[PDB]
């Protein structure tokens, strides 16, 4: 298999900006290369075939190229609809292989996360398990670090996080961290601290509770 | 199903073959209407076959860059237009030119058309198909010259070129709506630089090369017979034109049987075993022809029966080895098929010239001894080619 | 291109996605199968070449089988011995006069599990500040499709729908909503979790 590593893995920029993608090949693939964009709903649309050829009905801002093993795709003046997923495809040797993709996000809106802790309801403790929910809503960039602590510094490892693609109208992210524990193991501790680290504040934001 | 792409490809293939097979009978009538010397009679076969050797190298890789459909369908039009264009040839020199321009329609077959037949169909199905359509193509060398003789006595010879365009116009519409597109490199840049890099890559593939040469060496004893059986039998053994053409029947009839048997065995034996099953008649027949004519310098029937056994093995083996060699390289098949054909055209051009001089300074024995080492070469190349 | 799929299958079972090809030129251009796992990008499965010649992916060349039907003008992807891995959105791409994979299929979401459309389990989430954030943790349902609505479908200004995740069987999604401190708890806030697959909808009010 000719592995195709696509970079940047993700990228953000405002409108009308000249930004480029890149897929490096494991070995020589010549000019046999495609470029495919995936609309948010999942519709996959091909834009460029055979390294450089724009497909019929694609805006002029798109243009693919080759330099050695590195094949790139540039949008001159980005538009609103262009912020989607983008994959490359190699068809030089079977099996055909795709790239690691690149998901494109808008602008650089900077903000801090609205953290808030939630203990588990007694209705959930009927089943024998407890989930401590911690919402980190409205924050950008998507880069963030979060961690739980069951004491002063006693960390844990059974966390499960869920992010949402950047929200529609405010262009900010959110997260749904949850920690699953047994009713017996849950009630044999008191403090649960939900600490997070994010660029906007060098002072770590904290939210905790005590049963 | 809609597998008339094989059916319509052989129709075009057959049409280019009768463009020379049916014409040579009337070439004396052609050269007399044009008021030219009888030395212009052979140059119409020379011009037609030289056209097939012309654009072989480009049509293949071009069809990788822009598709097997537009290239092939264009050549069908070239054949049809140049078939009718010869009806405006006012002198013999114009005729010979159009003979060569028609001849370019032949190199669309190997490099473009049969590349699509191999990429489109599965392994065992494609070998049944290529072997059986080969028999329909052999109708032209077998019956073309005899049909061309009957044609000129009752109908004008110029009406043959109308017949060629009519069969190819049938073929064009069939190919139009049926021919699959199998080119992977569509939309690629075409330059002499990259085109040169493509052929250097395939010639590095020793396994591919070993199989493409084996197709030349094993088929050379058959072309050496076609090119020299008139001299060997008629002017050498003092046999009639009937008994010469009669000795072609056991040889070319055995070739068809080898394809008919191969076709039926496609589903019942591996391609590796089909080639080996055909390899036994190839060496036995060549040895029968070689050993009997070294003992009996004028044993032309042992030579005919020897080459017939050998001709049976070729029909069994060829269509399989053509497939294996073609896919033995990961290059685009237009470039591969062109390379295979040129590697065979090279073996036939140089090989036949040696066999001509092999028969002069040494009788049928040396002509058959030269045929035997080519079978030994193939055998030795298959030991390298199969593992 | 429209690909009819099963939707749900079990491990160590067989599936059959049938893609119907638009256009008279059905047996001219080749056809591919591409899958998209929920997170792990795109993967090329195989290809059939118009005359029947097949070309599979080496890793999955073990279970894959791509065949055509000249009568009904469609191509099948038949895959054997399934598992969690092969849960993906399977696409039907097609060659063209301009190269490979020029026209793509709609996609059919095929899933590999065992549970029988289990109804969800809704659990509330409650905490004092400038504005208050509330939630609705939903656990234990089988088809990944649930809609949460707040205040009978009136207030959805600062609502965050979170994607569901698999937890050793069944999914555990989450929903969040933010309202000023003056409204709650003096006002009623209820999350209606609609799970059409099990024909259920659950409302749950939040209390501190």
């Amino acid at each position: 298999d000719i592995v195709m590593t696509q970079s940047p893995s993700s990228l953000s920029a405002s409108l009308g900006e000249r930004v480029s993608l890149t897929c490096r090949a494991s070995q020589d693939i010549g000019y046999s290369l495609n470029w495919l964009q995936q609309e948010p709903d999942g519709t996959i649309k091909r834009l460029i075939y055979a390294t450089s050829n724009l497909d019929s009905g694609v805006p002029k801002r798109f243009s693919g190229s080759r330099s050695g093993s590195d094949y790139s795709l540039t949008i001159s003046s980005l538009e609103s609809e262009d912020f989607v997923d983008y994959y490359c495809l190699q068809y030089a040797s079977s099996p055909y292989t795709f790239g690691g993709g690149t998901k494109l996000e808008i602008k650089r809106a900077d903000a801090a996360p609205t953290v808030s802790i939630f203990p588990p309801s007694s209705e959930q403790l009927t089943s024998g398990g407890a989930s401590v929910v911690c919402f980190l809503n409205n924050f950008y960039p998507k880069d963030i670090n979060v961690k739980w602590k069951i004491d002063g510094s006693e960390r844990q490892n059974g966390v499960l996080n869920s992010w949402t693609d950047q929200d529609s109208k405010d262009s900010t992210y959110s997260m749904s961290s949850t920690l699953t524990l047994t009713k017996d193991e849950y009630e044999r501790h008191n403090s649960y601290t939900c600490e997070a680290t994010h660029k906007t504040s060098t002072s770590p934001i904290v939210k905790s509770f005590n049963r | 199903q809609a597998l008339l792409f094989p059916l319509c490809l052989v129709l075009y293939e057959f049409s280019t073959y009768i463009g020379n097979d049916m014409i040579q009978p009337g070439m004396l009538a052609v050269v007399e209407q044009y008021q030219a010397g009888i030395d212009w009679v052979p140059t119409s076969m020379t011009a037609y076959l030289a056209g097939g050797m012309f654009l072989q190298w480009l049509l293949g890789p071009l069809s990788d860059r822009i598709g097997r459909r537009p290239v092939m369908l264009a050549g069908v039009v070239w054949f049809i237009v140049t078939c009718l264009a010869i009806l405006l040839a006012q002198n013999i020199e114009q005729f010979t030119l159009l003979r060569f321009l028609q001849g370019i329609s032949l190199c669309f077959i190997g490099a473009v058309g049969y590349a699509a037949i191999q990429e489109s169909f599965e392994e065992a199905v494609c070998i049944k198909i290529t072997a059986l359509m080969a028999n329909v193509a052999l109708i032209a060398p077998l019956l073309g010259p005899l049909v061309g003789a009957a044609w000129i006595h009752v109908l004008p010879w110029e009406g043959m070129f109308v017949l060629f365009a009519a069969l190819a116009a049938i073929s064009f519409f069939g190919l139009q709506r049926a021919m699959p597109e199998t080119a992977t490199r569509i939309g690629e840049k075409l330059s002499l630089k990259e085109l040169g890099r493509d052929y250097k890559l395939v010639l590095k593939n020793g396994r591919f090369v070993a199989g493409a040469l084996a197709l030349g060496f094993v088929s050379l004893p058959l072309l050496a017979w076609i090119a020299q059986s008139p001299i060997i039998i008629i002017t050498g053994e003092q046999l009639s034109s009937y008994e010469y053409g009669l000795l072609q029947v056991p040889i070319f009839g055995a070739l068809i049987a080898g394809n008919l048997l191969l076709a039926r065995l496609t589903s019942r034996r591996t391609v590796r075993s089909l080639i080996i099953m055909g390899g036994w008649p190839i060496m036995i027949g060549l040895l029968v022809a070689a050993a009997a004519t070294v003992i009996s310098s004028h044993a032309y029937l042992w030579m005919t029966a020897g080459l017939s056994i050998y001709a049976f093995g070729i029909g069994l083996a060829n269509a399989g080895l053509v497939r294996l060699t073609l896919f033995a390289s990961d290059m685009s098949k237009g470039t591969v098929s062109a390379a295979m054909g040129m590697l065979q055209m090279l073996i036939f051009t140089v090989g036949i010239e040696i066999s001509k001089h092999a028969w002069l300074n040494g009788g049928n024995g040396l002509f058959n001894l030269f045929n035997l080492v080519n079978g030994i070469l193939w055998l030795s190349l298959m030991v390298i080619f199969l593992k | 291109l429209k690909e009819s799929g099963p939707g749900l299958v079990a491990p160590s079972q067989s599936l059959s996605i049938t893609c119907t090809v638009s256009g008279f030129s059905f047996s001219i251009y080749g056809l591919h199968w591409v899958r998209q796992p929920p997170g792990k990008g795109l993967e090329w499965l195989g290809m059939i070449w118009g005359g029947g010649r097949t070309d599979y992916n080496s890793a999955l060349k073990s279970r894959l089988s791509i065949s055509k039907d000249n009568s009904k003008s469609q191509v099948f992807l038949k895959m054997k011995s399934l598992q969690t891995d092969d849960t993906a959105m399977y696409y039907c791409a097609r060659n063209s006069g301009y190269g490979n994979l020029a026209y793509w299929g709609q996609g059919t979401l095929v899933t590999v599990s065992a549970a029988k459309t289990t109804p969800p389990s809704v659990y509330p989430l409650a905490p004092t500040g400038s504005s208050v954030t509330l939630g609705c943790l939903v656990k234990g349902y089988f088809p990944e499709s649930v809609t949460v609505t707040w205040n009978s479908g009136s207030l959805s200004s600062s609502v965050h729908t979170f994607p569901a995740l698999l937890q050793s069987g069944l999914y555990t999604m989450s929903s969040s909503v933010t309202v000023p401190s003056s409204t709650w708890p003096s006002q009623t806030v209820t999350c209606s979790v609609a799970h059409p697959a099990s024909s259920t909808t659950v409302d749950k009010k939040l209390e501190p």
